[PDB]
């Protein structure tokens, strides 16, 4: 019984792993997300200029 | 004949090459073309500058 408890532990830890990896692309294919801050501030820098 | 003691218990320690570690699963973003408005001829007003 222990070892089973032991078992599920280690598929809690894997489930951990696979939340993570959906919040990193969730961030990824947001609308605000990397691509379009870095080209919104570009154009203004060079608007600025 | 099989290399067995008296008893029936195995008499060659056995070996199972332990599985070969996790895995790590990655996500990128992902950039496509993109185009820009155009420009058409414009009116005349009938007010100045």
């Amino acid at each position: 019984i222990r070892r089973e408890a032991a078992q599920m532990q280690v598929e809690y830890q894997e489930t951990q792993q696979a939340h993570t990896q959906a919040q990193l692309e969730l961030l990824q294919r947001k609308f605000t997300n990397k691509a379009l801050y870095s080209w919104m501030r570009g154009k203004l820098s060079a608007i600025y200029y | 004949r099989h290399n067995l003691s008296i008893d029936g218990q195995p008499l060659s320690l056995a070996i199972y090459a332990e599985p070969t570690d996790p895995k790590a699963l990655l996500t990128s973003m992902v950039q496509a073309s993109q185009g820009g408005s155009a420009v058409l001829p414009g009116t005349l007003s009938l007010y100045r500058f």
